[PDB]
């Protein structure tokens, strides 16, 4: 397909080019700068005193519920992009069907808000 | 309500931006060290010397 | 070339998918998973399904990040040292072989062309084509999808919602209403006068 | 030359990989949720592959709805996992085992 | 040369040269962005800012860049070493990568794809993984805390980011970035640009852009006064340079999008001056100047307060706007002021 | 969507509208202070929607380019589902309040699950089948896990979600193969292409994947292992729901799929259904002997009974479908009666579920034990109970189709299964030393035991046209 070749192959080419530029910048210091590691240098930073522990412990995420609702809301908005692109050609059902779809969304959003699910645990 | 209206129109941010721009175009007191120096009074306590 | 593009995305997805399930590090599984979805999006573009290629990345970039949040929220206490695998690999190979044999002789029905509900038009861009059928011909499914998403909203809140009652909380609107003129005032304290 | 069989083979591999992840995992239920996502990704590869090679948009329409249910499934799957973690203190697969017989 | 430029090679060289043009512009602008950012804060702060390294300090960014190239790379003992180096790479690479679909003039675009808006969203959101993975892979507490804040930040500004621009797609009838610019062409210069019919979304997009770029008042993944350097605490030399480069490149992309979506891209504000890439660059640098001024005048939110803005302010407002715009466009209120499609 | 399309789906819109309005009413006007009121309005709504579906004049048709089928078969299934759902909610209302389990969202989640079931049985397209199935499945996972302080509720939801998602993935994979072969998702298009001379391995693989995915929802062996754990772990009101309404909807969906999409390859899928039915009947009967928890016993009872119902479908005839429909109707009535009694079981004010608690119950409450006796013999399939006539109908269909070997196996497994129903009767009437289980029943729960128990005998005299209604419904599907 021509559209693939003219428009999408440049994306693939530039993905490699931007990757090469980022990699060369990392390797620049890896090759030029002096490397002199010692146990104190490579230890974890906690403001001058040794860390109590590493960062591989459980940690309560007080916004966990909002993150679950983030997944749901992501899919709701996805249905709007083809609708917005097709807006000129929409039929009466196609137009008001979205309004019903968005009204059901707003009932869910009003339920979250009223329940208190948007306040952190 | 008056306070709620002003926050909706971002008045507190607009005032800050305007104040920032007034400082933006104003003279800078920065000294051009080492060409330009801070003021020293006769009483200034600096390096010791024997007279 | 199309051959090079296919195998780049095909090998990347299949290898990434394998690394998701056999690796021992759950955070590494998260990063393999996003590579699998990006590789599959590359395959979708090659076939001209660009909207679902881009939609897939948009959706699962956020969703995979949420998965990372739960991995670290419930991180096991044995991260440093994190079966019947032989028999399982045998059943997997058997199932994969059966599918390969079935796909060897794949041929659609000779009526498949005449039965297409939404034939593709070369002159119409993919996103416009989907929008012409998604909200009119499939309007019933469109509405049911909204209810499927609503059930997820209700369920998540019903199952998990709780709030600590022992921490300090502020009402943001009440914070913004605090009038400096009312909250601070000057006092004429006479000499020698205490509280 | 890349034809339909090429994409179906990729779909089959991802599908079997995702199924495999469910019944071999022992240590983490989140990785099972990832395997379910791999399994559904494999399905969408089939629907998109059949759609484009037939010249039909139904398979692409089907893919959008599979993503919708995948999102809803992940939300509910994580919510159910949250309540289990609170009740058990672990999310290891081998610990979802109190009921048996 | 005709026998050459038509071949696969002349086609392959054309893409590489086009790619170098984008890298040259974005990286060259990076020299003046870091300089200009610091000069603007200083001017608001009654001081000079960099003014000795080169004339008026104009070579300061070269000195900074070179200093990092000859600075030692320190690798934390407890860090996940592959993910540690992948995080800065993604941060810089993906921000630059998003510019492949940015048009600067009529026909001055490397990839003219139909879903350009969605591709921008895909690439910018994946860039956040550099911050999330950079913080977590360091395996120390301050970068770990910033890693969670980065995930919180994504949940805060992305939930309504799509809705904020859906109105512009409705008015345009396209996700092609060049199409959005052409929809803002008319006989009244800047009065045909989308900032006017979608004035509320300009504010909401600009604020969302600040959060997407980890910029004040939403500089929460660094937050010096709370987390020392946040996700970058354990990074040095060029790996650290890549995170800063990515931060400014992402900021520059938002400056491009603001100008493309709402201020007519390369179109002239006045009819009697010609359209061209100069107008695109002028608008991009005005919005960068707005980025710099905001850093100089605002304090920092708590990251739970950022989430309040996204879900309880921006989400209901953007959703309400989309419905309002759809009605106005559907019924061609004010003679298609919101219906720019043909 | 035309105005004729909208009229066809009006009962579904009415249910969906109620669920949305109920959600806002509960959120804004008291939350759990309305929980009791919302439960009873939902019961009325289920009955009102069933009246719309089942009463008046109906002319079979299709809506939305054939994606939604409104025929006598779908109307029979919807009515049983809605009435069974209404019964479960009504009989559980008092129990959930006493146990502090009645959230104002529980009635709404059940209503959206029933809405999904209504789209399942009227599916005329693969996408309609999927969206209806997934709306039901997602709602079922939630209520399985809704006892937040119970680790067993959490595990029941987790096992159901993971295995339900696996079955859904298999269903989708087969649905994708069927679409690729036929070029369409509509069943009228699919059936015309799937015929004797054109069955590649690919399309036969698709049928197997779809069948296995659906056979999970009726707990067919070996896609059954979720059922005992989920039945035990989930709240008893939620277990009673799983046992009655989803099984009816899922059984009708399988019949819809194999006749409206695979109706020209009956020979191919009849053998698979028969093999599922055999394994389910024997495992359910044999495994039930080893149960001491009454809720877990009902799961194996459920698996064995779905095996018998599949015998009618394995016949691949209009009579087989007619008798499968009657079987599911009688099975739902029996489970409503049984789970009404199980909910009432308690010692010292806490619910109890072990079988040993029934010892000598007949000498504690004579009328309740007599009702339980009729239900156990009805589940065992012993005359004169209406449960016997359910088995008689499916066995009639099997023999009528030249599958007497299946009927012989069916009756043999019935004998093994009869043991653990007889044992419950043994415990109640001449069991060992009693531990003081009491049956706490309000008026509604009490009628949920007696009326189904009476129906098992009164139904032996007259089925009141239900058998004739099932025959007309089966004809519209099979043709
Ligand atoms: C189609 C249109 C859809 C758009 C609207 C989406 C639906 C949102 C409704 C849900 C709101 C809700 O549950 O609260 C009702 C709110 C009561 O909420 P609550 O649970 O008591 O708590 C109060 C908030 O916590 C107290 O607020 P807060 O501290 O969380 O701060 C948020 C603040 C910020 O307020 C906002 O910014 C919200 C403004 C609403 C925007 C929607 C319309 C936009 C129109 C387009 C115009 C273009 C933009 C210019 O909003 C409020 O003060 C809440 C007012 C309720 C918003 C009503 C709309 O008032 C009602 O009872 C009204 C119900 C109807
Ligand atoms: C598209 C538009 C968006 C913005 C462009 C992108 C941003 C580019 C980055 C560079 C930012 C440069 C910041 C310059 C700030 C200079 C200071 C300022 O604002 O004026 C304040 C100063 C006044 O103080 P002084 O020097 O002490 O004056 C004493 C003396 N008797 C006098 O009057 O002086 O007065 C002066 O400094 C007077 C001289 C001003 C210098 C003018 C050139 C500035 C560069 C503009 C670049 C345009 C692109
Ligand atoms: C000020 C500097 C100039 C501002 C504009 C920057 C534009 C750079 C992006 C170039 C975009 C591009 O891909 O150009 C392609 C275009 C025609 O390519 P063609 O093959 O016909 O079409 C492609 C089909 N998809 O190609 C062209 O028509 C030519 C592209 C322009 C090349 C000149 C720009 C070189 C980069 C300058 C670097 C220095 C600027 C930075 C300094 C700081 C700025 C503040
Ligand atoms: C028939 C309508 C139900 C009325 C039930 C009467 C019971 C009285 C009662 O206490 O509850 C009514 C309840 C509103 O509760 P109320 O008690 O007024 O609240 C006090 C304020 N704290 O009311 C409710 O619970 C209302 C529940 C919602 C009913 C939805 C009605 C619309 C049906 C869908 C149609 C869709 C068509 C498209
Ligand atoms: C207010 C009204 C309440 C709802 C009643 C709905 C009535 C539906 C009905 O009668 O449907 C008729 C239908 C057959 O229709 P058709 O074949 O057209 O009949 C010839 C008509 N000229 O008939 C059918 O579809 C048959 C339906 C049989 C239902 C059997 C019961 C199902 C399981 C629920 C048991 C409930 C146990 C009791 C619980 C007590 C309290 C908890
Ligand atoms: C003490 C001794 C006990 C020994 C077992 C007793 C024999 C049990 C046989 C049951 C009756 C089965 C029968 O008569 O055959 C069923 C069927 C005949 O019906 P068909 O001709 O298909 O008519 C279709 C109607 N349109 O099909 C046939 O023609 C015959 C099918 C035979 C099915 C298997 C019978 C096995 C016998 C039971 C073994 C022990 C258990
Ligand atoms: C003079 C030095 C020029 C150096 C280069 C300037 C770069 C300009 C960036 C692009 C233009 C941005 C225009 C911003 C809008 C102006 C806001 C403003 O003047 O507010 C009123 C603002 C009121 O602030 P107030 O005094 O606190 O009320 O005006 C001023 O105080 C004077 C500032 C005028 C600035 C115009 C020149 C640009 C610098
Ligand atoms: C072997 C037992 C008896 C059966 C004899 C039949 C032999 C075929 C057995 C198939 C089992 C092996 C699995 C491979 C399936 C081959 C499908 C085939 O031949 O189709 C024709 C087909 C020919 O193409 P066509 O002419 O376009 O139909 O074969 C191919 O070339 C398909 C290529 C598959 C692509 C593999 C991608 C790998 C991704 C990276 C994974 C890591
Ligand atoms: C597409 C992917 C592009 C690359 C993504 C970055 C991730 C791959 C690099 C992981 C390197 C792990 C090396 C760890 C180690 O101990 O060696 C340090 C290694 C050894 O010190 P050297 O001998 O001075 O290089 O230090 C480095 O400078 C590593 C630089 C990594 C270069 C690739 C980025
Ligand atoms: C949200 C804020 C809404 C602000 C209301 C603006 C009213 C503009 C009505 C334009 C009516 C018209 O002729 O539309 C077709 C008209 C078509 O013009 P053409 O594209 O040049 O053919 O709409 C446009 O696209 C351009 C209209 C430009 C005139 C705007 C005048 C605003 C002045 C106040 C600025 C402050
Ligand atoms: C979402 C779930 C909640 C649903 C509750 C609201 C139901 C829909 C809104 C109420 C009014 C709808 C009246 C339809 C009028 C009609 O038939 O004529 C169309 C009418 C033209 O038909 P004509 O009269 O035959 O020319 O079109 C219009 O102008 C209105 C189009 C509205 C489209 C809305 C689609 C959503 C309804 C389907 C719900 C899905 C099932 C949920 C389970
Ligand atoms: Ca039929």
């Amino acid at each position: 397909m021509e559209y693939l070749l003219q428009e999408y192959l440049p994306i693939l080419v530039f993905l490699g080019m931007a990757s090469a530029l980022a990699i060369v910048l990392i390797l620049a210091a890896a090759v030029i700068a002096v490397r002199n590691p010692d146990p104190e240098k490579v230890s974890a930073y906690e403001c001058g005193f040794n860390a109590f522990d590493d960062a591989r412990m459980k940690f309560d995420v007080r916004f966990y519920l909002v993150s679950i609702l983030f997944i749901i809301f992501d899919l709701e908005v996805a249905f709007l992009f083809p609708w917005a692109v097709s807006f000129a050609s929409l039929s009466d059902v196609a137009f008001w069907g979205m309004m019903v779809f968005l009204a059901v969304l707003t009932v869910g959003f009003a339920y979250e808000w009223k329940k208190g699910a948007l306040e952190w645990a | 309500f008056a306070r709620a209206t002003k926050y909706f129109l971002m008045w507190d941010f607009i005032k800050g931006f305007g104040l920032g721009m007034r400082y933006f175009v104003s003279p800078k007191p920065t000294l051009n060290y080492p060409h330009e120096k801070g003021p020293l009074s006769p009483r200034f306590r600096g390096e010791h010397a024997l007279r | 070339m199309m051959t090079f593009a296919f195998y780049l995305f095909a090998i990347s997805a299949c290898v990434a998918g394998f690394m998701v399930v056999i690796g021992r590090n759950p955070v590494h599984s998260v990063l393999w998973l996003i590579l699998a979805f990006l590789s599959a999006a590359g395959l979708f573009v090659l076939q001209g399904a660009e909207f679902v290629a881009m939609l897939l990345v948009v959706v699962y970039v956020g969703a995979v990040a949420v998965l990372f949040l739960f991995v670290v929220m419930m991180l096991d206490v044995d991260f440093a040292e994190l079966r019947y695998l032989p028999l399982a690999l045998v059943i997997g190979v058997v199932l994969l072989a059966q599918l390969g044999i079935a796909f060897s002789g794949w041929t659609p029905s000779d009526q498949a062309e005449s039965l297409r509900a939404a034939p593709v038009d070369a002159a119409v861009e993919n996103t416009l084509g989907l929008g012409l059928v998604l909200y009119d011909r499939y309007v019933l499914m469109f509405q049911l999808a909204g209810l499927v998403l609503l059930v997820a909203m209700i369920g998540a809140i019903v199952l998990t919602m709780r709030h600590r009652k022992d921490v300090k909380r502020q009402n943001v609107l009440e914070q913004m209403w605090r009038d400096p003129a009312k909250t601070m005032e000057l006092k004429d304290v006479k000499p020698g006068q205490g509280l | 030359m890349i034809g339909l069989t090429h994409y179906l083979v990729v779909g089959a591999i991802l599908f079997v990989t995702g199924i495999f992840g469910i019944f071999v995992n022992r240590k983490n239920v989140i990785v099972i949720l990832m395997s379910i996502e791999l399994m559904l990704l494999a399905v969408n590869i089939n629907f998109v592959a059949f759609s484009t090679h037939l010249g039909d948009l139904a398979g692409q329409v089907f893919t959008m709805f599979v993503l919708t249910v995948a999102a809803a499934e992940a939300a509910i799957g994580l919510a159910i996992l949250v309540v289990f973690f609170r009740n058990r203190g672990t999310i290891a697969v081998e610990d979802v085992n109190v009921m048996k017989g | 040369m005709a026998e050459f430029w038509a071949s696969p090679y002349g086609f392959a060289l054309s893409m590489l040269l086009q790619g170098l043009a984008v890298i040259a512009f974005v990286m060259g602008s990076l020299i003046f962005m870091v300089y200009g950012d610091r000069k603007i804060w200083a001017a608001v702060q009654m001081r000079r800012g960099p003014n000795v390294v080169g004339p008026w300090g104009l070579l300061q960014t070269f000195a900074d860049a070179l200093k990092y190239i000859v600075k030692e790379i320190v690798i934390p003992a407890g860090a996940d070493k592959f993910v540690y180096f992948l995080a800065p790479f993604l941060s810089m690479m993906l921000a630059l990568f998003a510019f492949v679909v940015i048009p600067f003039d009529e026909g001055w675009v490397m990839a003219n794809i139909n879903v350009g808006i969605l591709f921008i969203f895909a690439a910018s959101s994946l860039e956040v993984y550099g911050v999330i993975m950079g913080g977590w892979a360091s395996n120390s507490k301050y970068p770990f805390l910033a890693s969670l804040r980065s995930a919180a930040q994504m949940i805060s500004y992305e939930v309504s980011l799509g809705l904020i621009i859906i109105g512009i797609i409705i008015s345009t009838g396209s996700m092609n970035l060049t199409a959005i610019v052409e929809a803002q062409r008319g006989d009244y210069g800047l009065l045909n640009w989308y900032w006017l019919p979608h004035l509320p979304m300009v504010v909401l997009f600009f604020v969302s852009a600040l959060a997407e770029c980890n910029r004040p008042p939403f500089d929460l993944v660094e937050a010096e006064s709370e987390l020392v350097a946040g996700f970058m605490t354990e990074y040095s030399s060029t790996p650290y340079l890549l995170f800063m480069a990515g931060e400014y490149i992402a900021m520059y992309l938002m400056c491009a999008l603001l100008s493309l979506l709402f201020f007519g891209g390369w179109l002239s504000p006045v009819p009697f001056i010609a359209d061209g890439w100069w107008w695109m660059v002028i608008k991009m640098w005005f919005w960068f100047y707005m980025f710099a001024m905001v850093k100089a005048i605002v304090p920092r939110y708590r990251y739970d307060q950022l989430m309040r803005i996204g879900w309880k302010v921006f989400l209901p407002l953007s959703l309400g706007w989309v419905v309002l715009v759809a009605i106005l466009a559907r019924y061609e209120i004010l003679g298609g002021f919101w219906a720019r499609f043909a | 969507m035309t105005s004729l399309d909208f009229s066809t789906i009006l009962p579904e819109v009415v249910l969906a509208g109620y669920a949305l309005a109920a959600l806002m009413a509960g959120a804004y006007l008291g939350k759990d202070r309305l929980a009791r009121t919302l439960l009873w309005v939902t019961v009325a709504a289920f009955l009102v929607v069933a009246a719309m579906v089942g009463l008046g004049n109906h002319v079979d048709g299709a809506a939305f380019h054939g994606m939604f089928i409104d025929d006598g078969f779908s109307r029979f299934a919807k009515v049983v589902t809605l009435v069974a759902a209404a019964g479960v909610l009504a009989m559980s209302a008092d129990y959930m309040q006493r146990r502090n389990m009645l959230r104002f969202e529980f009635p709404i989640i059940v209503a959206l699950a029933v809405l999904g079931m209504m789209f399942m049985v009227s599916a005329g397209d693969l996408l309609t089948l999927y969206m209806g199935l997934e709306l039901q499945s997602l709602a079922l996972y939630v209520v399985a896990a809704m006892r937040r302080d119970s680790v067993r509720s959490s595990e029941a939801g987790l096992k159901y979600f993971v295995l339900g998602s696996l079955s859904s993935g298999l269903l989708l994979y087969g649905a994708s193969l069927v679409y690729g072969f036929a070029g369409t998702t509509g069943f009228e298009g699919i059936i015309s292409t799937i015929e004797a001379g054109h069955l590649s391995l690919g399309v036969l693989f698709g049928l197997v994947f779809m069948l296995v995915g659906l056979s999970f929802k009726v707990s067919a062996v070996p896609f059954h292992m979720w059922t005992p754990d989920v039945y035990e772990g989930s709240p008893t009101p939620v277990t009673a729901f799983f046992a009655t309404a989803p099984k009816v909807a899922a059984m009708a969906l399988i019949a819809r799929l194999v006749f409206d999409a695979f109706g020209h390859v009956i020979g191919d899928w009849s053998q698979i259904v028969a093999a599922l039915a055999v394994m389910s009947m024997f495992l359910g009967s044999i495994a039930g002997i080893g149960q001491t928890n009454i809720k877990r016993l009902m799961a194996y009872s459920s698996i064995a009974h779905m095996g018998f119902a599949l015998v009618g479908l394995a016949a691949g005839t209009a009579i087989g479908v007619q008798n499968m429909l009657l079987y599911m109707t009688i099975y739902a009535v029996m489970n409503i009666g049984t789970f009404a009694f199980i909910l009432s079981m308690e010692r010292d004010g806490v619910p109890v579920t072990d079988l040993a608690a029934l010892n000598r119950f007949a000498w504690t409450d004579p009328v309740k034990a007599l009702a339980m006796l009729v239900l156990m013999f009805s589940l065992a399939g012993v005359p004169p109970t209406l449960g016997f006539f359910a088995k008689f109908g499916v066995l009639t269909a099997a023999v009528d189709a030249g599958m007497g070997w299946l009927a012989v196996l069916g009756v043999i497994a019935s004998v093994i299964g009869a043991f653990y129903y007889l044992r419950i009767v043994y415990y109640m009437y001449f069991g060992g030393e009693s531990e003081g289980m009491t049956s706490r029943m309000g008026a509604v729960q009490y009628l949920a035991l007696m009326v189904p128990a009476l129906a098992m005998l009164v139904g032996a005299i007259s089925m009141f046209g239900v058998d004739s209604a099932a025959g007309r419904a089966a004809e519209t599907l099979v043709g």
